[PDB]
């Protein structure tokens, strides 16, 4: 259950509040009855409220409006930028940082024993959030061979076997495998080739990944309020 | 009974139209309609005020005249002392809503000030008033409970409430208020068997009163906790019933026909090693308590006494028997049973 | 100088005072345009016990 709570504003009236919220002034008597208010409902200052603190409310006192409010179906335009940042952060999850020391496991991508946990510098375990989290998960999936992870046959990639010849065919195989691996992630809305080239031994390519938009993540997290889990089991 | 907003507005418009035809626009946003709507809102608010006043008067107007106060639910409030390490080096300001709390699990109640306060520079300790956030008796914290401020400056040496809070109350129901009024009204009655009995019972040492009525005579049986009626208590009862008795009728006071029952019991027991003086005295004290607990019209049923004695212990006490008690001792309304000589034989 | 993002971080750092109230006001001044990464400083030349 959730309800709206209104702070009394300067020289406000109960009729104005009723019109503002219920869309009709007629509910002002219901508002009085629910809040248990005496006749001078909104006193000028606290000196009047001292006469009867129980039954009177002054400026800056909080009223309760029993309208069933719900965090979903709320216009994203009202939400504050920091609130949107936190919401997308929750949507994309928090996880322990393992992709630290990028250079090392970039020098040995195909091998095992390549990544490890790290500390945040404050004596606690390091954590990656939001975009850093997505980076970590996409790197780990691409680096993981498919079928090597226990309890998860399909998680991973087949790039360890695509160390083939230097022709456009193997390039296309790599590209298709990478697109499969990126598509496998639920959060990745789509992925597509940008550009590739061959330099004899070395292959080089780059991709573009569109994560779910702020609106979708906001809708998902605010929907999750009904359950209260606020966690990711994808 | 009362008009309402739409009806007041409609009548205002109709009267305005009838008064003059110079105004005919009564659409939304019109100055004239806005003014009439504002008057209508004020009148509707005064109607609600009258309704509240009359609803209060219906249930509290009459009884209030007889010095009977209905207990309203209140927030517990009281004074607290704040001490500073030194005289203040500037005007300190404590805003309204400043919270005070206690460092105990016994009292999670939160107290806050409802008004602004100022401490002068010259001051060294200032007292303020705090109100419990919750109505009820839960805010009636004892002395020395409030000892913390959640938004106070470091200059404070110590917070402390100098007296226990007692103003927190729970709302008294209407039926209890009516019951007290009706009780008082009944107590105004006089010159009746019920009123005599009531006036006798109000005496401190009187435990139980039976009034027996005869044509032209009244006799009052009274007893104390012990079943006795002291001469002094008798004189007090007479003096108190001088105001109660009818005119031209004779009133007499007498003791209750006490009956001391002597009970010699033979208790069979299982655990022979636990036989001793203490168990004997315990059983005898139980029997004496049972016998003395009986009221004026209560008959001594022997089977219930046996039940009680066997319920002292369901396995230790084996069997009981009495030689004095052969059959239930019926007594009249004016004859109380009391504990006489008691003996218990362990077998 | 310190970098602040959360109110709990400022409460841990700044125990009380007007500065903490100013940080709270700044992160609650407007419903839709509260600021971020507020930079705070203590002017008191205090010493530890």
């Amino acid at each position: 259950m959730r309800f709206k709570k209104h702070v009394v504003q300067h020289e406000e009236t109960m009729q104005a509040i009723a019109q503002r919220y219920y869309g009709d002034v007629s509910y002002w008597i219901d508002l009085v009855e629910h809040n248990n208010l005496k006749y001078p409902y909104l006193v000028e200052t606290d000196e009047e409220k001292m006469k009867d603190p129980e039954r009177l409310a002054s400026t800056g006192d909080t009223l309760i409006i029993p309208i069933e409010s719900d965090l979903t179906d709320v216009s994203a335009k009202e939400i504050n930028s920091r609130d949107k940042d936190v919401l997308v952060e929750l949507a994309l999850g928090r996880d322990l940082n393992i992709t630290a020391d990028e250079k090392y496991f970039n020098e040995h991508g195909t091998s095992d024993n390549i990544l490890a946990f790290s500390t945040n510098g404050n004596g606690d375990l390091d954590t990656v959030k939001g975009i850093d989290n997505m980076k970590q998960q996409l790197q780990a999936r691409l680096l993981t061979p498919r079928g090597s992870l226990m309890l998860h046959p399909n998680y991973g990639s087949d790039l360890h076997n695509l160390f083939g010849l230097n022709i456009p065919e193997q390039a296309t195989l790599i590209e298709m495998e990478v697109l499969r691996t990126l598509t496998s992630d639920n959060r990745v809305k789509s992925a597509n080739l940008i550009d590739w080239k061959i330099q004899g031994n070395v292959y080089s390519g780059q991709f573009s990944v569109e994560i779910k938009s702020v609106e979708e993540s906001i809708n998902f997290v605010l929907g999750q309020d009904e359950e209260g889990i606020f966690a990711l089991f994808e | 009974k009362t008009r309402k907003l739409t009806n007041i507005l409609s009548k205002l418009i109709d009267k305005t139209m009838a008064g003059t035809s110079k105004i005919t626009d009564f659409t939304p946003g019109s100055a004239s309609r806005s003014l009439l709507e504002a008057v209508s809102l004020e009148i509707e608010q005064f109607y609600i005020l009258t309704k509240e006043n009359i609803d209060w008067g219906i249930q509290e107007g009459i009884i209030e005249a007889f010095d009977f106060q209905k207990r309203q639910s209140k927030r517990a409030y009281g004074d607290v002392t704040i001490q500073f390490y030194q005289p203040l080096d500037m005007r300190m300001y404590i805003p309204a809503g400043t919270t005070f709390t206690s460092t105990r699990q016994e009292y999670p109640q939160q107290f806050e000030t409802l008004v602004d306060y100022y401490a002068e520079p010259d001051s060294t300790e200032i007292v303020v008033e705090v109100y419990c956030k919750e109505t009820g008796v839960a805010g009636n914290v004892p002395e020395g409970t409030i000892n913390t401020i959640a938004s106070g400056s470091s200059l404070i040496r110590s917070v402390n409430n100098e007296y226990s809070f007692n103003t927190g109350t729970k709302e008294e129901s209407q039926e209890d208020f009516k019951r007290r009024f009706h009780s008082f009204v009944e107590s105004r009655g006089r010159a009746t068997n019920k009123s005599v009995r009531y006036g006798a019972l109000q005496i401190p040492d009187v435990e139980g009163v039976y009034v027996y009525e005869e044509t032209g005579h009244i006799t009052v049986f009274a007893h104390d906790r012990n079943g006795n009626l002291s001469d002094t208590l008798k004189e007090d009862i007479i003096d108190a019933l001088q105001d109660y008795r009818p005119s031209g009728i004779m009133l007499d006071v007498t003791g209750v026909e006490k009956e001391e029952v002597n009970v010699s019991a033979t208790v069979t027991i299982s655990n022979k090693s636990r036989i001793g003086d203490t168990l004997q005295k315990h059983i005898e004290s139980v029997i004496r308590s049972y016998l003395n607990n009986l009221k004026t019209s209560d008959d001594l049923i022997i089977t219930d006494l046996i039940q009680a004695i066997m319920n002292i212990d369901d396995v230790l006490i084996y069997d009981v028997s009495f030689d004095n008690l052969d059959e239930n001792i019926i007594v009249p309304p004016q004859g109380i049973i009391r504990a006489g000589e008691i003996k218990v034989e362990l077998k | 100088v310190y970098e602040l993002r959360n109110y709990s971080q400022a409460k841990r750092l700044f125990r009380s005072g007007e500065l903490l109230d100013a940080i709270e006001l700044a992160w609650g001044s407007n419903p839709n345009y509260t600021a971020g990464r507020i930079l705070a400083m203590r002017i008191e030349d205090a010493k530890p016990a």
